[PDB]
RNA sequence: UCAACG
C-alpha cells in the first residue's frame, strides 16, 4: 500500500534468463516431488507448495498473507535433467 | 383431356401427404409464404399442452400443460392422424387484426385481461429435482436429514424451517426462492463435522410442492424426486404464436371493457398488428379466421386441407354471408374507451392461437456485485450462477465508436475484475509483497525501496503469469 | 454396458476411443407437446457439418419429394441439414436377397 | 382438461352445459342444433363447446395415487 | 471476526458471498465465496 | 495447454480481457410502449431493485439519503447497502444497528435505482454505434424492458421475443459521460450516410399518412383530446380551417403544431405524379402531394416515409440539423403520441376485403398468363426446330433460357401492375406500402395476382430427377409449369407441385440469411481490429497508434459526417 | 447369460406390446405414446436416423 | 413476480391524494386537474360535461400511461368563470343526469313488469 | 420467390 | 350548461336479459354506463379458499380457479356485505364474507361429477345459482375432493370473476347517418337490427348537424344479478364515484383557498 | 413421516434411516402423505 | 465518402497494399499487445519476447487489457485543477 | 508550450465537454465549494451543469499535441459546444 | 455434448 501507484507506461517482452527464473521462484531446489500431498495436504518441494500459493481459500501462502486475494501467487522452478527445446 | 401423357403409371394418394407431422397442423398450407410455413413448424414444437396424458405419474424437468387445451376450429384432415385432436396444443381465440392503443406494434400482441382471468391461456409448470443419498465414499455418507445450524459447522442462511425429519419438504407446501427443497448432509472426515449439502430451490420459482417419492434407483442408493407446481397466468412478456408463423410478445392486457367491442359484445381475446400481415404474406391466418367464423356459426369443424379445390375464399365468404355478417369478414367495432364507432371496420374472427414456451419470469435475469469465478476472478456466467451478461468485443468496439473511454473503463475494468499488484521498478516482474508486515521486497534483485504499485485485471494479472509460465517475460516498467 | 454407454452419451463407439465416434446420435426425446414428440421420433440428421457453410447439402432437393417435408427444418445453423420423414414414407427395413 | 367455466370471451357461464352438449349429440342433434338448444348464440361462446376437448375423462382411466 | 464484535459468529450470505456480523451487518470478507471451487479408487496418480 | 487456453477465442486474451462478463447488468425481454419518450426505457421493479447506484453523502442529499437507509432493502425505494469512510460495507438486510445507520458526509450510501437514473441500453449483436443508446429510466409495474417504437429501428429489434440488455453506469463520471455522448436523442443522425437512424415507423407512419390527407377533418372535441398529448402546445387552440357551418379543423392544421419551432422543408409523397411539376396545378397539387413545411407549418401535402422517415432531407432530419436535439426528442414522442390517440378514432386493419379483387382484374391476369404460357411455348417450338440463333457470349440453352425468363417476368410484372390497378384507395395493403410503413408492390402483387417464377442458385428450378423437375412432369420439358412458375396468386392457393417449388425458393432464402450473418460478422471484425487505433488527433491529423499520419484532414475536409448535407453545385451542369 | 440390450418401447420385444389400452392405463402407460425410443438410465432416448 | 396487485387500480394507497388541482401557467384561467386511482369512466363523462358548457374554452383527459392509474384534466375556461367551478358543476350535471335516469329506469322496470 | 432479377 | 334529461324504453325484460334505449344522452355517458355495467357491479363470489384434501386429478389451484369462477346469488345480500377491506373484524367474518364448503368422495365405481350443488352455503341468500349444474371436477372411485371457501365482495375490475354481465350490446346510429363508420361498400354490410331503413337503401343520407342519441342496449346476466339490477346498480355505482369525486374536489378547493 | 404407496396405496409409517419397502406389497416407490399445514389459495 | 476513403487510406498508407487480414495488419509495426489481440495471438507474443519488443502502451487494446485509461476520446486530454479560479468565486460550502 | 502560439480549435469539443462535467460533478459531490450560487439544486450533476454555462469550473484542459507538446486551455477559455 | 432463442 505504501507503494505509489503507477501506469505502465511501456511493456517489455523478453526471453526469461535461467539464472533470473531460479532467483526468482520461492521453491528452492526444484519440484522434487511428483505428490502433491505430504502430511495430509501440503508437500514441500511439490506440486502444491503452501510457498507458492494459498490453498483451501482459507491458508496463507508461507511468502506473503494472501488470504486467497492479495496473494498474486510466486512462480516455480524445475531443473531439468537435460535441456529440452522449447517448441 | 388435350393430351399431356397418356401412360400414367402410378398416381399420388393425396399431395398433402408431402407434408411431415408439424407443418400438417398448418391450415391452409398454400396460401402461406414458404419461410412461414418453415417458421410454423419450429414453433408448433415449442408450444404448450398436455405433452402425455400420464403426466401426473412422470416426473420430468420442465414440464408444461395448459389449463383448456381446445382442439382446432379449422382443421386438417390430416390431423387425426396425428392426435392432435386427442392432445391439443393452444386455444382458438377471438383475434382482431387492429391497431388498437399501439401496444400491438411490431410483432406484439394486446391480450384481453378479463379473457385471461377466466382461464385463457393459463399453464403449469412443473419442475423435478432429483437427490442421491450416496454412501459410495470411503469415509464420506450423505444421509438425508434436516441440517441444524449449530449441530452442522457448514449451513446457510436460507430458511430449513420446510424440511421435515426426512430432510424432504412435504408436498403441498409453498416453497419461494432460495428454500431448502431437500436436505442432505454429507459427515465431514476429522482430519484435524459437517459441510452442508442441502438443494436449494432455482431462484423465483415461487411454486408449490406437487409430488414427492423416495425409492431406490439403479445402484441401490435412496434416490428423492421432487415436483414443483407453478401456474403460470399470461403477463406481458409471454410468447403466443399463431399456426401461420406469427409469433409475438404480450404488448399489453386490456380488461373487457377497454377492448374493443362488437355491437354483439364480443371483445376479441387477441389483438395483432396489421402490419404484420403485408411483408410476411401470410394470408393462410385471414382464410383461418373466416373459416373459424363460418365454422363456429355452423358448427362444423372448418377443412382446411392444403390442396382442396372445392374451398375458396369465394365460398366461405358467401357461407358467411348467410349467418348475418359481412362476407369479408369484416366487423364494425366500437372504441371501449370512448364508445365511438371506429371509422375502418376491423377484421374479427377466431384464429387458433398457441401459447409458446418462452416466457418473460424465465428469462428475466439482473446481476450487481456477485460471485465470481475462481480462475478468472470474474463475474459468473448464466441465470443460474447469477452471471453478468457478456460486455462482448463487439460491444467494446462501440464504446470505442463512443468515444466513451470512462464508460469502457469501467466495464471492462471496475466492474468485472478489478485488481492490485505490486510491480518492481528496476525489473518489470511483479514483486512479493506483504501489506501486512508491511515489507515489500523483489527477488531476483535483491532490492526492496523500488517497488511500485498497479492496478489492472485480474486476467490480465493471469495472462502475464501465463507468459512467464511459456518463459515469455511482461516486463511492466512504469517508466 | 457398451451399449448402454453409446445410448445414454451419444457418442456411437467405444469408450476408451472417441477419435471415430459420431456425436448427435440418441438425443433425449423432447415433451413438451405430442408434436414435438412425434417430430423427434420421425427425424432425419444430415452428417454434413454445422460449422461448414457450404450451401449445397442446405438446399431442398426435387427428389425429396413425398419423402421429407419440405417445409419442417431448423432455421439456424443448421437449415436443411436436419430433415423430418413425410406422413407416408416408410424406411425400409431390409432382406435377403437370395 | 375439462369444460372451462365461463366462455373466455364474454363471461357466459358454459360449465354447465357439456353433458347436455353430449347427450344431444347422442340424440343425434348436429352440433349446430345442440349449440342452438342450448342457447349458445354468439360465436365466441360457440367456440367453447365445439373446440372442447375432454381429457379429464382420459385421465381418470389412470387408477388413482391413494385409494 | 468482526472488529467491533470479539467471538462474533458471522452469518453466510449467497447473495453476494459473504460473511455478515448479524448484529451490525458488517461485512467481513468482500468476494469470498467465488465459486469456492476417483479418490478411492488405486491413490494418488 | 498455456498455448490452448490463450490463443482461442473465450481464451484470456480475448473471452476474458478484450470482453468480459461484467456485474450492474440486467437482460429480459422487450415489449412496445407508445407512451414512453425516445430516451425513456422501462425497467422492471425487481430489476431495479438488485441494481444499485452508489451515491456520496453530502449535505445536501443527506436527508434524502437517510429516508432511502431508513427504508432499506425491502421497500422498492431502498438503499442495499451504505459504504462508510473507512471502506467498511454495512450491509442493511441483515440487521444494521440504529447507530450504523446514521450518515456523515463521505458515505457512501447504494440506492436502488430509480426513475431519471442513465443506464447504457445494447441488444446483440452490436453492428454500428447506434446499438448502444443510453436512456433514462421509468420503473413500471411488469417484468419486461419497454421501449418505444421509434429506438426499434437502431436496434434493429422487434418485439416477437427479443431480448436487451442494460448496463448501469456506477460512477458520476461515466454517467456524465453517456449522458452527453450516448444519449438516444443525441445519436438521432448517423454519421455513416449523414441520415437519421430513426424515423417514425409502423402503425405512426400509417396513420400520419391518413392523418395528412385532405379529407381529414376533426370537430372540436377530437381536436381537444389531439392537444392534449401534445406535450409542447402553447395553450392556444388554433383557429380552425372551417369556421363555417360548422367549426372544423384539418388533419394538417393540428399536425402543425406538432412541427418544432419554424422549420422549412420540401419533400414529395410516394405517389407524386411526374408529370405534375411540369404542368398546371404544380403548386395546387391536385392529389395533396408534394409535401411543402413553411414557417414550420404544415401548408399542404401528404406524409409519408419520405417526409418522417430515415432519409436525408426529412422532416426529422431537417428538425435535427436545424432546432436541435432536445427538440427533435419532444418532435418524435409528440407525432406518435398525437397520432396514436387520433388512430383509436380511425382505425386500421388488415383482412382478406383487401387481397381480393375485381372479378375483371383476375380475367385480365389469366389472360396475360395465357398469352405468356403460349409465347414460352413458341420459343420452346423454335428451339426445337433450331430456329432459334445464339445470343452473342451465350449458349444456346442459355438464350433460350433468357428469353424465357423475359418473357415469364414480363408476365409476372404486367400481372402485378393489373392486380396494383384494382386496388381501391380503402384497400388496406395500399394504405401500408403507400405510407411505406411495411409491405412492398411486389408483395401486393404476389398476394393478388401472381406468385411468380421461383429460381433457385439463379435459374428456374432444376431436373433433379432425371431430366425432369418433378415425376410428375414429362421428361424434357421447359414449360412455364414444370420449371416452376407459380401462376396462382396466395389468395388463391398454389397447386401441390408449385408448393413444391415455392418451399425450395424459400428454402435459399433462409439458407443465405444464416450464411450472411457468420461471413459478414468475421468481416466486421477484421475491419475494425485493422483500423481500431486511428483517431483524430489535435492537429486535426488523422492518425493511428504509432503516430503515423493517415490522412492530414479528416475526410479531406476536416468535417464530421453527421453535419453534412447533400446540396447541388449550381455552376457546375449549365451552359455557358 | 452374456449381457443385456436395452428394450425400445412398444416394440415386439417390450411388455407393453400387444396390450389393450385399459391394460396400459394400469401400467400408468399412456395409450397414445408412440413408443420408439429407449428408457436408458432413466431418461427416454431417441435414436435419430 | 413484478406483477401488480389487482386491488393497486381502485384503491388509493395511504397518502395519496384523489384529486389535487394544479393551476397552468402557459394560459390565463385554466386548471390541469390530476386524479389518482380512476380511469377512462370518470375521466369521459366529466370532459364531456365540461365541453356542453358554454363558458368552458378547452377540456380534454389523458391517462399518461396505461399501466398507471391517474387521469388528467385540462378545463380553461372564459374570464368571470373558475376552471374548480366549471368542474364542480359538470360533476353535479352528470349526478343529476344519472339521478333522472335511475328513477325513469325503475318506472320502466315498474310498467314492463304487469304491465 | 419472384423471379430471376428479384429475389428466389 | 346543464345536464340532458334522459329517457328510457325497456324493450324486453326476461330473466337473463334486459334490452333498453337510452335517449336524449351523451355517447360519453352511455358508454361509461357500459363500462359501468362490466367493471363496477358489486357481486359476491369466491376469493378465498382452503384444500383440505385434493385426490382429483386437476390440481390445487386449477380447482380453487374453477370455484372462484362459479356465479354465487349476490341479488339483495350484496348491498348489505361490506368489503372485506371495511370490515373491522381480522379476516372474514359473516358480515363481510360467506363460507362455502364442499366434501366429496367417490365411493361407487361410477364416476362421481363434482358439481356446484355440492357447494353448500352457511348463509342462504348466496347460493351458486341453483334453485344442468356446474361441473367443478370429475372424481374416480376412490379419490376424495374436500375443501372450504370464503366469498367477498367486489367489482369486475378487480378480477372477471365479479362480472356481473355476459355481454353488453352497445349500438347507436343503427343506420350510419353521423357517418362514424365509412363503410367502402355500403351495400355489402349486413343492416342491423335495430334499422330503420327499407332494404334498398344501405345508409341513410349523411346528417351533420346530427350527434350520437338513442343508444341501444341489450344486457345479459350470469345469474349472479337480475338484469334490471345489474342497470340499476351500476347507475346507482356511478352516482356514488361522481359524488366522492365531489367531496373530495371540494376539499381541495377550499384547502388551496 | 407416513409415506403412501404407489402399487397398493396404504399408508405406512417409516423411521429415519429404515428401508424405503411398503409393508404388504413390497414395492419401493413412496410418496410422502399431504401436509398437514394449509395453504390459501386465492381464486384469483 | 470519409469512411470509404478512410479504410482505402489504411490499406494503401504504407506504400504496400495491406490487407485487412493476420498477415498484412500483423506485418505492419503496431505493438505486440495489440498484434496479439487480432488473431495470431500467441505467435506474436512469442516473436515479441524473442526479439525484445517494447510495446509504446499508445494503442487502444493495449490500455484496455492492462485496465489504463484508453487514449480514446475521452481519454485524449488531461485535465488539471485551477487554483486560481478555486480562489475566485463565492464558495458557498 | 508558451501561452502564445495555440494552435488547437477555441471551441470545446464534446468529449471534453463530457469530461469536465463528470469530474466537476464528482468534485461537488464530495463537497467541493460550487462557484455558481445554485438555486435548490441538489444534483451534483446539474450543478456542474450550471457552473459550465457560467463559465466557473475550476478546470483547466490540458491538449496533448501529437508532437508531445501540450496547450493549456482553461475551461473558461474554451468555447462552449453548445 | 446436445437442444432451443435472436
Ligand atoms: C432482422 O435481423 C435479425 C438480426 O440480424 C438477428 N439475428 C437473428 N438470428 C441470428 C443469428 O443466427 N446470428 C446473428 N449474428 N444474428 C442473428 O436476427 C436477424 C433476423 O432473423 P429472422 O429473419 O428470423 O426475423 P423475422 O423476419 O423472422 O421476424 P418475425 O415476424 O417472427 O417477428
Ligand atoms: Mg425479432
Ligand atoms: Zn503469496
Ligand atoms: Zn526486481
Ligand atoms: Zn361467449
Ligand atoms: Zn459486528
Ligand atoms: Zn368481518
Ligand atoms: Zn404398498
Amino acid at each position: 500500500s505504501a507503494c505509489p501507484l503507477r501506469t505502465i507506461k511501456r511493456v517489455q517482452f523478453g526471453v526469461l534468463s535461467p539464472d533470473e527464473l531460479k532467483r526468482m521462484s520461492v521453491t528452492e531446489g526444484g519440484i522434487k516431488y511428483p505428490e502433491t500431498t505430504e502430511g495430509g495436504r501440503p508437500k514441500l518441494g511439490g506440486l502444491m507448495d503452501p510457498r507458492q500459493g494459498v490453498i483451501e481459500r482459507t491458508g496463507r501462502c508461507q511468502t506473503c498473507a494472501g488470504n486467497m486475494t492479495e496473494c498474486p501467487g510466486h512462480f516455480g522452478h524445475i531443473e531439468l535433467a537435460k535441456p529440452v527445446f522449447h517448441v | 383431356e388435350v393430351a399431356y401423357c397418356s401412360t400414367y403409371t402410378h398416381c399420388e394418394i393425396h399431395p398433402s401427404m408431402i407434408l411431415g407431422v408439424c407443418a400438417s397442423i398448418i391450415p391452409f398450407p398454400d396460401h402461406n409464404q414458404s419461410p412461414r410455413n418453415t417458421y410454423q413448424s419450429a414453433m408448433g414444437k415449442q408450444a404448450m399442452g398436455v405433452y402425455i396424458t400420464n403426466f401426473h405419474v412422470r416426473m420430468d424437468t420442465l414440464a408444461h400443460v395448459l389449463y383448456y387445451p381446445q382442439k382446432p376450429l379449422v382443421t386438417t384432415r390430416s390431423m387425426e392422424y396425428l392426435r392432435f385432436r386427442e392432445l391439443p396444443a393452444g386455444i382458438n381465440s377471438i383475434v382482431a387484426i387492429a391497431s388498437y392503443t399501439g401496444y400491438n406494434q411490431e410483432d406484439s400482441v394486446i391480450m384481453n385481461r378479463s379473457a385471461v382471468d377466466r382461464g385463457f391461456f393459463r399453464s403449469v409448470f412443473y419442475r423435478s429435482y432429483k437427490e442421491q443419498e450416496s454412501k459410495k465414499g470411503f469415509d464420506q455418507e450423505e444421509v438425508f436429514e434436516k441440517p441444524t445450524r449449530e449441530t452442522c459447522q457448514g449451513m446457510r442462511h436460507a430458511i430449513y424451517d420446510k424440511l421435515d425429519d426426512d430432510g424432504l419438504i412435504a408436498p403441498g407446501v409453498r416453497v419461494s426462492g432460495d428454500d431448502v427443497i431437500i436436505g442432505k448432509t454429507v459427515t465431514l472426515p476429522e482430519n484435524e463435522t459437517k459441510r452442508d449439502c442441502s438443494t436449494f430451490l432455482r431462484t423465483s420459482e415461487t411454486g408449490i410442492v406437487d409430488q414427492v417419492m423416495v425409492t431406490l434407483n439403479q445402484e441401490g442408493y435412496k434416490f428423492c424426486k421432487i415436483r414443483v407446481r407453478s401456474v403460470r397466468i399470461p403477463q406481458i412478456g409471454d410468447k403466443f404464436a399463431s399456426r401461420h408463423g406469427q409469433k409475438g410478445t404480450c404488448g399489453i392486457q386490456y380488461r373487457q371493457e377497454d377492448m374493443p367491442f362488437t355491437c354483439e359484445g364480443i371483445t376479441p381475446d387477441i389483438i395483432i398488428n396489421p402490419h404484420a400481415i403485408p411483408s410476411r404474406m401470410t394470408i393462410g391466418h385471414l382464410i383461418e379466421c373466416l373459416q373459424g367464423k363460418v365454422s363456429a356459426n355452423k358448427g362444423e369443424i372448418g377443412d382446411a386441407t392444403p390442396f382442396n379445390d372445392a374451398v375458396n375464399v369465394q365460398k366461405i365468404s358467401n357461407l358467411l354471408s348467410d349467418y348475418g355478417y359481412h362476407l369479408r369478414g369484416n366487423e364494425v367495432l366500437y372504441n371501449g374507451f370512448t364508445g365511438r364507432k371506429i371509422t375502418s371496420q376491423i377484421f374479427i374472427g377466431p384464429t387458433y392461437y398457441q401459447r409458446l414456451k418462452h416466457m418473460v419470469d424465465d428469462k428475466i435475469h439482473s446481476r450487481a456485485r456477485g460471485p465470481i469465478q475462481i480462475l478468472n476472478r470474474q463475474p459468473m456466467e448464466g441465470r443460474s450462477r447469477d452471471g453478468g451478461l457478456r460486455f462482448g468485443e463487439m460491444e467494446r468496439d462501440c464504446q470505442i465508436a463512443h468515444g466513451a473511454a470512462q464508460f469502457l473503463r469501467e466495464r471492462l475494468f471496475e466492474a468485472s475484475d478489478p485488481y492490485q499488484v505490486h510491480v518492481c521498478n528496476l525489473c518489470g516482474i511483479m514483486a512479493i509483497a506483504n501489506t501486512r508486515t508491511h515489507t515489500y521486497e523483489c527477488r531476483g534483485c535483491r532490492n526492496k525501496t523500488q517497488i511500485s504499485l498497479v492496478r489492472m485485471p485480474y486476467a490480465c494479472k493471469l495472462l502475464f503469469q501465463e507468459l512467464m509460465s511459456m518463459s515469455i517475460a511482461p516486463r511492466m516498467m512504469s517508466v | 454396458d457398451g451399449l448402454k454407454y453409446s445410448l445414454a452419451t451419444g457418442n456411437w463407439g467405444d469408450q476408451k476411443k472417441a477419435h471415430q465416434a459420431r456425436a448427435g446420435v440418441s438425443q433425449v426425446l423432447n415433451r413438451l407437446t405430442f408434436a414435438s414428440t412425434l417430430s423427434h421420433l420421425r427425424r432425419l440428421n444430415s452428417p454434413i457439418g454445422r460449422d461448414g457453410k457450404l450451401a449445397k447439402p442446405r438446399q431442398l432437393h426435387n427428389t425429396l419429394w413425398g419423402m421429407v417435408c419440405p417445409a419442417e427444418t431448423p432455421e439456424g445453423h443448421a437449415v436443411g441439414l436436419v430433415k423430418n420423414l413425410a406422413l407416408m414414407a416408410y424406411i425400409s427395413v431390409g432382406s435377403q436377397p437370395s | 382438461m375439462i369444460i372451462p367455466v365461463r366462455c373466455f370471451t364474454c363471461g357466459k357461464i358454459v360449465g354447465n352445459k357439456w353433458e347436455a352438449y353430449l347427450g344431444l349429440l347422442q340424440a343425434e342433434y348436429t352440433e349446430g342444433d345442440a349449440l342452438d338448444a342450448l342457447g349458445l348464440k354468439r360465436y365466441c361462446c360457440r367456440r367453447m363447446l365445439l373446440a372442447h376437448v375432454d381429457l379429464i375423462e382420459k385421465l381418470l382411466n389412470y387408477a388413482p395415487l391413494e385409494k | 471476526t468482526c472488529p467491533n464484535h470479539p467471538d462474533a459468529i458471522l452469518v453466510e450470505d449467497y447473495r453476494a458471498g459473504d460473511m455478515i456480523c448479524p448484529e451490525c451487518g458488517l461485512v467481513v470478507g468482500d468476494r469470498v465465496i467465488d465459486v469456492g471451487s476417483n479418490p478411492l479408487l488405486s491413490d494418488g496418480d | 495447454s498455456l498455448k490452448q487456453r490463450l490463443k482461442g477465442k473465450e481464451g484470456r486474451v480475448r473471452g476474458n480481457l478484450m470482453g468480459k462478463r461484467v456485474d450492474f447488468s440486467a437482460r429480459t425481454v422487450i415489449t412496445p410502449d407508445p407512451n414512453l419518450s425516445i430516451d425513456q426505457v422501462g425497467v422492471p421493479r425487481s430489476i431495479a431493485a438488485n441494481m444499485t447506484f452508489a451515491e456520496i453523502v453530502t449535505p445536501f442529499n443527506i436527508d434524502r439519503l437517510q429516508e432511502l437507509v431508513r427504508r432499506g432493502n425491502s421497500q422498492y425505494p431502498g438503499a442495499k447497502y451504505i459504504i462508510r469512510d473507512n471502506g467498511d460495507r454495512i450491509d442493511l438486510r441483515f440487521h444494521p444497528k440504529p447507530s450504523d445507520l446514521h450518515l456523515q458526509t463521505g458515505y457512501k450510501v447504494e440506492r436502488h435505482m430509480c426513475d431519471g437514473d442513465i443506464v447504457i441500453f445494447n441488444r446483440q449483436p452490436t453492428l454500428h454505434k447506434m446499438s448502444m443508446m443510453g436512456h433514462r429510466v421509468r420503473i413500471l409495474p411488469w417484468s419486461t424492458f419497454r421501449l418505444n417504437l421509434s429506438v426499434t429501428t437502431p436496434y434493429n429489434a422487434d418485439f416477437d421475443g427479443d431480448e436487451m440488455n442494460l448496463h448501469l453506469p456506477q460512477s458520476l463520471e461515466t454517467r456524465a459521460e453517456i449522458q452527453e455522448l450516448a444519449m438516444v436523442p443525441r445519436m438521432i443522425v448517423t454519421p455513416q450516410s449523414n441520415r437519421p437512424v430513426m424515423g417514425i415507423v409502423q402503425d405512426t407512419l400509417t396513420a400520419v399518412r391518413k392523418f395528412t390527407k385532405r379529407d381529414v377533418f376533426l370537430e372540436r372535441g377530437e381536436v381537444m383530446n389531439l392537444l392534449m398529448f401534445l406535450s409542447t402546445w402553447d395553450g392556444k387552440v388554433p383557429q380552425p380551417a372551417i369556421l363555417k357551418p360548422r367549426p372544423l379543423w384539418t388533419g394538417k392544421q393540428i399536425f402543425s403544431l406538432i412541427i418544432p419551432g419554424h422549420i422549412n422543408c420540401i419533400r414529395t409523397h410516394s405517389t407524386h405524379p411526374d408529370d405534375e411539376d411540369s404542368g398546371p396545378y404544380k403548386h395546387i397539387s391536385p392529389g395533396d402531394t408534394k409535401v411543402v413545411v413553411e414557417n414550420g407549418e404544415l401548408i399542404m401535402g401528404i406524409l409519408c416515409k419520405k417526409s418522417l422517415g430515415t432519409s436525408a432531407g426529412s422532416l426529422v432530419h431537417i428538425s435535427y440539423l436545424e432546432m436541435g436535439h432536445d427538440i427533435t426528442r419532444l418532435f418524435y414522442s409528440n407525432i406518435q403520441t398525437v397520432i396514436n390517440n387520433w388512430l383509436l378514432i380511425e382505425g386500421h386493419t388488415i383482412g382478406i376485403g383487401d387481397s381480393i379483387a375485381d372479378s375483371k382484374t383476375y380475367q385480365d391476369i389469366q389472360n396475360t398468363i395465357k398469352k405468356a404460357k403460349q409465347d414460352v411455348i413458341e420459343v420452346i417450338e423454335k428451339a426445337h426446330n433450331n430456329e432459334l440463333e445464339p445470343t452473342p457470349g451465350n449458349t444456346l440453352r442459355q438464350t433460350f433460357e433468357n428469353q424465357v425468363n423475359r418473357i415469364l417476368n414480363d408476365a409476372r410484372d404486367k400481372t402485378g401492375s393489373s392486380a396494383q390497378k384494382s386496388l381501391s384507395e380503402y384497400n388496406n395493403f395500399k394504405s401500408m406500402v403507400v405510407s411505406g410503413a411495411k409491405g412492398s408492390k411486389i408483395n401486393i402483387s404476389q398476394v393478388i395476382a401472381v406468385v411468380g417464377q421461383q429460381n433457385v442458385e439463379g435459374k428456374r428450378i432444376p431436373f433433379g430427377f432425371k431430366h425432369r423437375t418433378l415425376p410428375h412432369f414429362i421428361k424434357d420439358d421447359y414449360g412455364p409449369e414444370s420449371r416452376g412458375f407459380v401462376e396462382n396468386s396466395y389468395l388463391a392457393g398454389l397447386t401441390p407441385t408449385e408448393f413444391f417449388f415455392h418451399a425450395m425458393g424459400g428454402r435459399e432464402g433462409l439458407i443465405d440469411t444464416a450464411v450472411k450473418t457468420a461471413e459478414t460478422g468475421y468481416i466486421q471484425r477484421r475491419l475494425i481490429k485493422s483500423m481500431e487505433s486511428v483517431m483524430v488527433k489535435y492537429d486535426a491529423t488523422v492518425r493511428n497508434s504509432i503516430n503515423q499520419v493517415v490522412q492530414l484532414r479528416y475526410g479531406e475536409d476536416g468535417l464530421a459526417g453527421e453535419s453534412v448535407e447533400f446540396q447541388n453545385l449550381a455552376t457546375l451542369k449549365p451552359s455557358n | 447369460f452374456i449381457g443385456k440390450i436395452p428394450i425400445m418401447l412398444r416394440s415386439t420385444y417390450c411388455l407393453l406390446n400387444g396390450l389393450t389400452d385399459r391394460d396400459l392405463c394400469e401400467l400408468n402407460e399412456c395409450p397414445l405414446d408412440p413408443g420408439g425410443y429407449f428408457i436408458i438410465n432413466g431418461s427416454e432416448k431417441v435414436l435419430i436416423a | 413476480m413484478n406483477a401488480p396487485p389487482a386491488f393497486e387500480s381502485f384503491l388509493l394507497f395511504e397518502g395519496e391524494k384523489k384529486i389535487t388541482i394544479n393551476k397552468d401557467t402557459k394560459v390565463p384561467n385554466a386548471c390541469l386537474f390530476t386524479i389518482n386511482k380512476e380511469d377512462h369512466t370518470l375521466g369521459n363523462i366529466i370532459k364531456s360535461q365540461l365541453l356542453k358548457d358554454p363558458q368552458v374554452l378547452f377540456a380534454g383527459y389523458k391517462v399518461p400511461h396505461p399501466l398507471e392509474h391517474k387521469i388528467i384534466i385540462r378545463v380553461q375556461t372564459t374570464p368571470d368563470y373558475s376552471p374548480q367551478e366549471a368542474f364542480t358543476n359538470a360533476i353535479t350535471d352528470l349526478i343529476s343526469e344519472l339521478s333522472l335516469l335511475e328513477e325513469r329506469f325503475r318506472v320502466a322496470i315498474k310498467d314492463k313488469q304487469e304491465g | 420467390i419472384w423471379g430471376i432479377g428479384c429475389n428466389p | 350548461p346543464y345536464a340532458n334529461q334522459p329517457t328510457v324504453r325497456i324493450t324486453e325484460l326476461t330473466d337473463e336479459n334486459v334490452k333498453f334505449i337510452i335517449e336524449n344522452t351523451d355517447l360519453a355517458v352511455a358508454n361509461s354506463i357500459r363500462r359501468v355495467f362490466i367493471a363496477e357491479v358489486p357481486i359476491i363470489a369466491i376469493d378465498w379458499v382452503q384444500i383440505d384434501a385434493n385426490s382429483s386429478v386437476l390440481h390445487d389451484e386449477f380447482i380453487a380457479h374453477r370455484l372462484g369462477l362459479i356465479p354465487l346469488t349476490s341479488d339483495d345480500i350484496v348491498d348489505k356485505l361490506q368489503y372485506s377491506r371495511d370490515c373491522t373484524c381480522e379476516e372474514f367474518c359473516p358480515e363481510c364474507s360467506v363460507e362455502f364448503t364442499l366434501d366429496v368422495r367417490c365411493n361407487e365405481d361410477q364416476t362421481r361429477h363434482v358439481t356446484s350443488r355440492d357447494l353448500i352455503s352457511n348463509s342462504p341468500r348466496v347460493i351458486p345459482v341453483t334453485s344442468d349444474d356446474i361441473l367443478i371436477v370429475k372424481l374416480r372411485k376412490g379419490q376424495e375432493l374436500r375443501l372450504r371457501a370464503y366469498a367477498k365482495k367486489g367489482f369486475g375490475k378487480e378480477h372477471a370473476k365479479w362480472n356481473p354481465t355476459a355481454g353488453v350490446a352497445f349500438e347507436y346510429d343503427p343506420d350510419n347517418a353521423l357517418r362514424h363508420t365509412v363503410y367502402p361498400k355500403p351495400e355489402e354490410w349486413p343492416k342491423s337490427e335495430y334499422s330503420e331503413l327499407d332494404e334498398d337503401e344501405s345508409q341513410a343520407p349523411y346528417d351533420p348537424n346530427g350527434k350520437p342519441e338513442r343508444f341501444y342496449y341489450n344486457v345479459e346476466s350470469c345469474g349472479s344479478l337480475r338484469p334490471e339490477t345489474i342497470v340499476l346498480s351500476a347507475l346507482s355505482g356511478l352516482k356514488k364515484k361522481l359524488s366522492d369525486l365531489q367531496t373530495q374536489l371540494s376539499h381541495e378547493i377550499q384547502s388551496d383557498v | 413421516m407416513i409415506y403412501i404407496c404407489g402399487e397398493c396405496h396404504t399408508e405406512n409409517e417409516i423411521k429415519s434411516r429404515d428401508p424405503i419397502r411398503c409393508r404388504e406389497c413390497g414395492y419401493r416407490i413412496m410418496y410422502k402423505k399431504r401436509t398437514k399445514r394449509l395453504v390459501v389459495f386465492d381464486a384469483r | 465518402y470519409r469512411h470509404l476513403a478512410l479504410l482505402c487510406d489504411t490499406m494503401t498508407c504504407r506504400g504496400h497494399l495491406m490487407a485487412i487480414t493476420r498477415h498484412g495488419v500483423n506485418r505492419q509495426d503496431t505493438g505486440p499487445l495489440m498484434k496479439c489481440s487480432f488473431e495470431e495471438t500467441v505467435d506474436v507474443l512469442m516473436e515479441a519476447a524473442a526479439h525484445g519488443e517494447s510495446d509504446p502502451m499508445k494503442g487502444v487494446s493495449e490500455n484496455i487489457m492492462l485496465g489504463q485509461l484508453a487514449p480514446a476520446g475521452t481519454g485524449c486530454f488531461d485535465l488539471l485543477l485551477d487554483a486560481e479560479k478555486c480562489k475566485y468565486g463565492m464558495e458557498i460550502p | 508550450q508558451a501561452n502564445q502560439k495555440r494552435i488547437t480549435t477555441p471551441y470545446m469539443t464534446k468529449y471534453e465537454r463530457a469530461r469536465v462535467l463528470g469530474t466537476r460533478a464528482l468534485q461537488i459531490a464530495m463537497c467541493a465549494p460550487v462557484m455558481v450560487e445554485l438555486e435548490g439544486e441538489t444534483d451534483p450533476l446539474l450543478i456542474a451543469m450550471k457552473e459550465l454555462k457560467a463559465r466557473k469550473i475550476p478546470i483547466i484542459i490540458r491538449r496533448y499535441l501529437p508532437d508531445g507538446s501540450y496547450e493549456d486551455w482553461g475551461v473558461d477559455e474554451l468555447i462552449i459546444s453548445d
